[PDB]
């Protein structure tokens, strides 16, 4: 892949935090496939000028000098949300922070700066940040939609996902430790990725220090993925009776064997909202009454009219 | 603003939209209906076989004899006796109300008035489909294609000199091989013509045109003769009960020329004539989700094919995929027929352009809908509605705005149960909806072109023109064996005193409180309601569903001044046109 | 033969408008889609094993303002504007109130402001090589499209703002004296002012030649502008004019280009058709290009008027065999006919012929390609079937024959929206929906692209060999079919290989030369990228080798075309000397004419060095590398494969495939280097960007 191509995938591979220059040049050294050109104060100054030049890239000065990366082989998150904008990420100092763009380049992206004088101006306040599509293409990849709209939730994953290459992030840490939430609300923001097909599943063992070793799942995205080793029968809807005439109907012909809310979904051809009013109503009416019933996971409800 | 009661008893500020409707209708039907279209399709007296009673009894409706009922009117001394009258049998109008009910051998599902031009003074007819069976009931996937009856009524001719001791008299009827028919429109305008025009022997001078949606999934086209044409053919010895297999005038269907592959649209479910002139197009929704337009002039060897008796057979020039469910109804805009509007089982009413088919105008997303109108002087849509998934107590009917004026869906009448059908009447400016519950309700809409929210109370402006009731003295047998239906009427000649009058008070128990009865076969439901389109009789209503009773009404307290002068001067014009 | 290739490419949003989808002779597909355009390029990818289509994705946004038409002054429109809602007549209250070109935004309409219709340019329109989206919104903001970058989109006009100011700055009327300005407040004057530029459809002419190319846009009233664009196309810089013609059709519906040739006469004209139903060829006389002629008078093809809206026109060239002679066939899809015409011009003019092919949908047709090489149709409807419908010439003009491809049988029950066939006829894109199961409605509607196989393997292996345009880029749809085969079953099918080494025996022109390369990188993909390993060295030794001889031969054209132009003495813009010594390099150089011409040209250059210079060193490169150079400090610059020259430039143009790199022209550079490296890569035959 061409070098300039890396360099930019390097920047937009990081959030909206984006890198500091220490932090570009410990991630160019860090790639897998390794970085075509060999890093010298020269190439330096030569990818500062090709970056000063880009117009999506873009400048940050932040209130903190960064800690630099550890090293990764095996951030605080702070959610932006529903920004007006449309802008999507995790960034700490997103409200605090200030562009230094034009202090930097011209309106013709002309750099201000050499790399050593902007390091020596703002050492690692200077922050760089790719833009909103080169980020979230990034994420994507060339084969994926630009139209999808995730939630921020979601996007904040492929954040911290896309930033941690090949390398991942456990499904374990990550509700545990990253977003401090219960499985569920992690997995339930998760299966969308999957969905949309973004994202890989991984089976993948932990050994502790304490030499016992422990199961998690493991995630990587698209780019990055290396496999590790180790019965009613349905109503036509009639003409000349109402939904509920029909929908009573069907309960009372299933009478005291009943029928639960899912499967008289099924048994009308009605979406699940539209499925529930009709339970609700009839439940309303008191013409239907509701029993419980403990399957599989959940004590489901289904549904009896009161002639039984 | 204008203040004071009027005569009749209501506000003048809410009569004055009424008043108003009366001037805008006048205006448009001067400019956009005609007076004879389709010169061509006369009928003729040998495509009008009459069957025998041995032939006629497979199409007859079952029932021979309707449930019992009472009827009651306030402010008279209840009547109580039970009547039961035979298939075809109507009670005779009340002296003074003028109140005529009838049965038609089953439940009814289809209705409309004959259109009569303004000022005629026509003998005034409602052709109706009444369904084989009161407890059968058909799929929607289905291409039913079982025989029926097509029923025409006379209405006598509403005149008040004739309104006492009047009685609708079965004139006619069409034997229907095509299936159940869901839908009845006739030819809004130019089919008519004196029954005393002078023509030749084979010919008959035409009652009207008449379109029907079948089960069976096309579309029948009908010219009715005048009953007394067909009657001075016909051998006196005959039934006069007459039933006739008709041949069609023309036979619409999806398709084209060596269309091998039979269409998936299914049934036919709603109609709508272009309502303007020369009326040349018919548009028809179907059970697949598509609207589709025939041009009946059609000359064109591609859409028009002639059948080996001599009826056409049409297929469509347009067709467009307009829901993605069942096209429940269809309404065409009269101020400009390049719009229509449509509402369908995936519950968006779309607002649609015709010249630009693939994106409405506006699509606003709602409850179940049943039946649209779509009243000449207003922007809007009026929609009856289906309860199952209404926010609680807010289901009954909503005018609706297309949307340029931006106003909230105005509440117009709370109810509980579905409202089956709707109608409007230009004329009055007034609508009237039938219920499940089965009350019939009619309201008077507020200027539209100003904002409802203005409206502090809109129960001041319906009232229920009649309820009916099961008095106990899952089938039809097991139900009359052990109810009777009790008809109450208001009394429609004033509003005086309304929201005192019981029938309100009750009314006001209908909406809101009223517990839906779901066991047993809702026998009082009223499945259609129309008020009249003519002028001639503008201020009566027809209405009647599961029951199989049809009723009439006059509402006595809208017919007004300007509507006996409009009368009398269409009148004198019409007398000065045709002698 | 017809099979669903692997992925189905989802859709975010509703499908929207008219004949919404279309493949380019770019061979990217777009979506008109009710929030955005969704465009699918398919890419022959030689650098991953996966079987499937290639498609990278990209979209144009929906325009976020809503477009308003300029029919007067704001205050002057305002009053007009609150005249007509005011209006007591229900007729021209509920006229303005309903029709939403006066309404384009309101308080409670919804915003209308996704896309109505697009059309793809020719190839060559761009900026670069590649071909411009025109896109029109559902609001009439007619816009022109170009992706400059691979990212991203970008607005290069928006024609209603410009075209709005011209009738503005002449008070709505074409000729001043013909009809002087009627007053705003007559509503059919009103209305008349929105007519007149409300855009119906819009097509682009084939290439004129300075290249040009014509965008037709049909309005509403039956005008047409024709703006005739400067290539290649940049901006409102390049709008040389904009003529607008009256057809005095009531109601059109469609356009296309009838654009013909006979003996040395180039014809064209616009076809256009009613909404009622004819269809009339009109003469556009209103162009620059001396090589064109226009058709002598207006003729009309259909007549008849019966109200079947001619939803959809296509055209092909067709070589007639028993007439011996070119003609042009005419095809539109009207209702659910399809009508066809063709014309065949002789010394009695236009000779010309129509019918109606009948029987072939129970419902209107809903989306119309043909194959422009073959003359083969397709016709779509909602109902989901699908007709193959093949012309037959027969002594005078043709017949049709047709045949059903059973979508049921590759997709189940199924809603098809649109169909395009693509430029080489091998795949047929379809949009799907689910269908109706048995008589029920599905409960959710999911729109996605679909895309099945119109021809086996040999034939597309056929139509390669004996290409006629002889140039993979134009043939990636066929060449697909190629590369599906080879990564299915792991080896070159050896007809194709004999054939091809016959065809470099015989001919050895360099499209063959090319197509070995791919096969080779297919193969060299398909066995994953031990024995195997052993293929894989030899097979990258061959890869190697016919990159070599790609190289020499290209070397051969730069190193004549320096030869033949005037010697730059500063050996600007070429490594020549460097040229020279890679074709001195090697004794396998047996080519006598390279050997002499080094010879010319080494006496021609200049004995001065002139070396090029690592710009972070201002240090010589020798040209040490075929793919790249390095300093004495050992960082890299790549290589330039159109002009060897060094790419020490902050920005360098990558082609397609990412298989190659050149420079941009400078203006240092002279015309003739300026038209090598605009350019096709060497090794792929595909925009270098
Ligand atoms: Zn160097
Ligand atoms: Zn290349």
């Amino acid at each position: 892949m061409d070098a300039l191509e890396s360099l930019l995938d390097e920047v937009a591979l990081e959030g909206l935090d984006g890198l500091c220059l220490p932090a570009l040049w410990s991630r160019l050294e860090t790639r897998v496939p390794p970085f075509p050109l060999p890093l010298e104060p020269c190439t330096q100054e030569f990818l500062w000028r090709a970056l000063a030049t880009h117009p999506g890239i873009s400048f940050y000065e932040e209130p903190r000098e960064r800690p630099d990366l550890q090293l990764q082989d095996r951030y605080p998150i702070h959610m932006i949300l529903e920004n007006k904008d449309g802008i999507q990420g995790s960034c700490r100092y997103f409200k605090e922070r200030k562009n230094i763009t034009n202090d930097i380049r011209t309106k013709s992206l002309q750099p201000r700066c050499t790399m050593v004088e902007a390091f020596d101006r703002w050492g690692k306040k200077l922050i760089i940040v790719a833009s909103q599509a080169m980020r979230y293409r990034a994420l994507i990849g060339q084969e994926g939609d630009p139209d999808l709209k995730l939630p921020d939730f979601s996007y904040c994953i492929l954040e911290r996902l896309g930033r941690s290459r090949w390398q991942g992030e456990l499904q374990r840490d990550l509700h545990t430790t990253a977003f401090k939430v219960d499985a569920g609300k992690l997995h339930y923001h998760r299966k969308i990725l999957n969905k949309n097909g973004l994202i890989t599943m991984q089976s993948h063992v932990i050994r502790l220090p304490t030499g016992a070793q422990q199961h998690s799942i493991l995630l990587l995205l698209n780019r990055f993925h290396v496999d590790r080793r180790s019965t009613v029968p349905p109503v036509d809807i009639v003409f000349e009776r109402d939904m509920l005439t029909q929908t009573y109907d069907l309960i009372e012909r299933r009478g005291t064997k009943g029928i639960s809310q899912a499967e008289i979904r099924v048994a009308m051809n009605v979406g699940k909202l539209e499925a529930r009013m009709l339970c609700r109503l009839l439940q309303r009416f008191k013409v239907v009454k509701g029993f419980m019933e403990d399957e599989g996971r959940q004590r489901t409800t289904k549904y009896i009219s009161c002639v039984f | 603003h204008c203040r004071g009661m009027a005569p009749n008893g209501l506000p003048n500020h809410i009569m004055a939209p009424v008043w108003k409707c009366l001037h805008l209708t006048k205006d448009f039907r001067e400019q956009k209906h005609s007076y004879w279209e389709f010169a061509e399709w006369i009928p003729l007296a040998w495509k009008w076989h009459l069957l025998s009673e041995l032939e006629a009894a497979p199409y007859l409706p079952q029932e021979e004899k309707s449930p019992l009922f009472s009827v009651q009117r306030e402010g008279l001394p209840e009547d109580g006796t039970l009547y039961r009258i035979n298939r075809f049998s109507s009670i005779t109008a009340h002296p003074e109300r003028w109140d005529v009910s009838f049965f038609t051998g089953g439940p009814l599902w289809a209705l409309d008035w004959c259109p009569v031009p303004e000022g005629a003074g026509a003998s005034q007819y409602v052709a109706l489909f009444s369904s084989p069976d009161m407890n059968e009931t058909h799929p929607l996937s289905q291409l039913h294609s079982g025989p029926g009856l097509l029923q025409l009524w006379g209405l006598g001719t509403l005149q008040q000199e004739s309104c006492p001791g009047n009685r609708a008299h079965f004139v006619y009827g069409i034997a229907c091989d095509n299936g159940c028919i869901w839908d009845l429109k006739f030819c809004p305008s130019g089919a008519w013509e004196l029954p005393g025009t002078p023509r030749k022997a084979p010919l008959l001078p035409r009652l009207g045109l008449l379109a029907l949606a079948c089960s069976d999934g096309k579309v029948l086209l009908f010219s009715l003769p005048h009953p007394e044409a067909l009657l001075a053919q016909q051998p006196p010895d005959a039934v006069k009960p007459a039933i006739y297999k008709v041949q069609c005038v023309a036979t619409l269907q999806v398709g084209s020329m060596q269309a091998t592959d039979p269409s998936e649209c299914g049934q036919c479910l709603s109609l709508a004539w272009m309502p303007t002139r020369p009326h040349q197009h018919l548009a028809a929704g179907y059970y697949n989700g598509m609207v589709v337009f025939w041009n009946l002039p059609t000359n064109s060897p591609l859409q028009r094919i002639r059948l080996s008796d001599g009826s056409l057979k049409l297929y469509p020039f347009q067709c467009f995929l307009a829901h993605d469910q069942a096209v429940r109804t269809l309404q065409w805009c009269k101020a400009n027929s390049h719009f229509l509007v449509s509402a369908g089982s995936d519950r968006k009413i779309k607002f649609w352009d015709l010249r630009r088919p693939y994106e409405p105008i506006n699509s606003i997303k709602r409850f179940l809908s049943t039946e649209l109108a779509w009243l000449l002087p207003y922007n809007g849509v009026t929609v009856a509605q289906d309860n199952c998934y209404a926010s609680y107590g807010l289901c009954g009917i909503h005018y609706i705005d297309a949307g340029y004026l931006g106003f909230k869906a105005y509440f117009t009448a709370p109810r509980k149960g579905t409202v089956w059908s709707l109608s409007g009447s230009d004329w009055l400016g007034t609508i009237a909806a039938g219920d499940i519950s089965g009350e019939l309700i009619a309201a008077i809409l507020p200027d539209m072109a100003l904002n409802p929210i203005n409206v502090k109370r809109p129960v001041e402006r319906r009232f229920p023109i009649y309820k009916a009731d099961l008095i106990p003295y899952r089938t039809y047998t097991e139900t009359v064996n052990h109810h009777y239906l009790l008809f109450q009427d208001t009394d429609l000649g004033s509003f005086h005193d309304l929201l005192r009058r019981e029938p309100m008070l009750r009314m006001q128990e209908g909406e809101g409180h009223s517990q839906l009865c779901l066991d047993r076969l809702q026998l009082e439901a009223i499945h259609k309601v129309r008020f009249s389109p003519n002028l001639d009789s503008y201020g009566w209503l027809v209405s009647g569903g599961q029951s199989g009773l049809v009723r009439i009404h006059f509402v006595r307290g809208l017919a007004s001044p300007l509507g006996h002068r409009m009368q009398l001067e269409s009148r004198a014009h019409f007398n000065a046109m045709f002698q | 033969m017809v099979t669903r290739r692997e992925p189905a490419v989802k859709l975010q949003y509703a499908v929207s408008g008219l004949e919404p989808l279309a493949w380019s002779e770019d061979h990217r597909v777009s979506v008109s889609t009710a929030r955005s355009i969704a465009v699918l390029e398919l890419i022959c990818d030689v650098h991953n094993p996966g079987q499937d289509l290639v498609i990278h994705r990209t979209s144009v946004p929906a325009p976020l303002n809503s477009c308003l038409l300029k029919v007067g002054s704001k205050t002057e429109v305002a009053e007009c504007k609150e005249k007509f809602a005011a209006s007591k007549d229900p007729t021209v209250s509920q006229t303005f109130m309903l029709d939403r070109v006066f309404n384009p935004e309101g308080k409670a309409l919804p915003p209308m402001r996704g896309f109505k219709y697009t059309s793809w340019s020719p190839m060559g329109c761009d900026a670069n090589g590649r071909c411009l989206l025109a896109a029109l919104t559902m609001d009439n903001r007619l816009t022109i499209q170009a992706n400059l970058n691979r990212l991203q989109w970008v607005q290069l006009v928006d024609l209603t703002e410009i075209y709005g100011e011209r009738l503005y700055e002449t008070s709505y009327r074409l000729s001043k004296n013909e009809a002087p300005e009627g007053n705003l407040g007559d509503f059919a004057e009103f209305q008349r002012r929105h007519s007149m530029q409300t855009p119906v459809r819009m097509e682009w002419s084939g290439i004129c030649t300075v290249g040009s190319v014509l965008l037709a846009v049909l309005f509403e009233n039956g005008n047409i502008a024709v703006w005739q664009f400067q290539l290649p196309f940049v901006g409102k810089e390049s709008i040389s004019s904009c003529n607008t013609i009256e057809s005095g059709i009531t109601s059109p519906s469609v356009l296309f280009w009838w654009e013909y040739e006979h003996n040395n006469r180039k014809m064209s004209g616009l076809i256009v058709g009613s909404a009622f139903g004819p269809i009339k060829i009109l003469p556009v006389n209103l162009k620059a290009v001396k090589g064109y002629f226009t058709l002598r008078q207006p003729v009309i093809l259909w007549k008849e008027m019966d109200q079947l809206p001619v939803h959809s026109i296509k055209c092909v060239p067709l070589y007639h065999p028993y007439q011996k002679c070119s003609c042009s066939l005419v095809v539109a899809a009207r209702g659910s006919y399809v009508f066809w015409c063709l014309l065949l011009i002789s010394k009695a003019g236009l000779n010309v012929h129509n019918s109606h092919v009948t029987g072939l949908h129970s419902l209107p047709i809903v989306s119309m390609t043909a194959d422009k090489q073959n003359g083969t149709v397709y016709t779509c409807s909602s109902d989901g079937k699908v007709r193959q419908l093949i012309p037959i010439f027969t002594d005078v003009a043709l017949k049709f024959e047709h045949q059903l491809i059973k979508l049921s049988d590759v997709f189940g029950s199924v809603r098809t929206h649109g169909i395009a066939v693509s430029p080489c006829g091998a795949y047929l894109a379809i949009i799907t929906t689910e269908g109706m199961i048995n008589g029920l409605h599905p409960v959710n509607k999911n729109y996605q692209v679909q895309f099945v196989t119109l021809k086996t393997f040999e034939e597309a292996a056929a139509q390669l060999l004996e290409s006629s345009v002889q140039n993979l880029f134009k043939q990636v749809d066929l060449i697909d079919l190629v590369r599906w085969k080879i990564l299915k079953d792991k080896h070159i099918p050896q007809f194709l290989q004999e054939a091809l080494e016959k065809k470099i025996e015989s001919s050895g022109v360099t499209y063959f030369w090319r197509f070995k390369l791919f096969l080779l990188r297919i193969l060299y993909q398909s066995m994953q990228k031990e024995p195997m390993e052993e293929k894989l060295l030899e097979i990258q030794g061959k890869i190697e080798a016919v990159e070599m001889h790609l190289t020499r031969e290209h070397m051969k054209r730069v190193l004549g075309e320096v030869y033949l132009h005037t010697w730059i003495t500063e050996n600007t813009s070429i490594p020549t000397r460097g040229l020279c010594n890679f074709l001195m390099s090697d004794e396998e150089y047996d080519d006598r004419t390279a050997r002499v011409l080094i010879g010319h040209i080494s006496k021609k250059m200049n004995k001065q060095t002139f070396p090029e210079h690592c710009s972070l060193c201002k240090e010589i490169l020798p040209f040490t590398d075929r793919k790249q150079a390095v300093c004495s400090n050992g960082h890299i610059w790549l290589r330039c494969f159109l002009t060897y020259q060094s790419c020490q430039s902050l920005i360098y143009r990558r082609c397609l495939l990412h298989d190659s790199i050149a420079r941009h022209p400078a203006p240092e550079d002279p015309d003739w280097i300026k038209r090598l490296l605009q350019s096709p890569c060497p090794f792929c035959d595909s925009p270098v960007f």
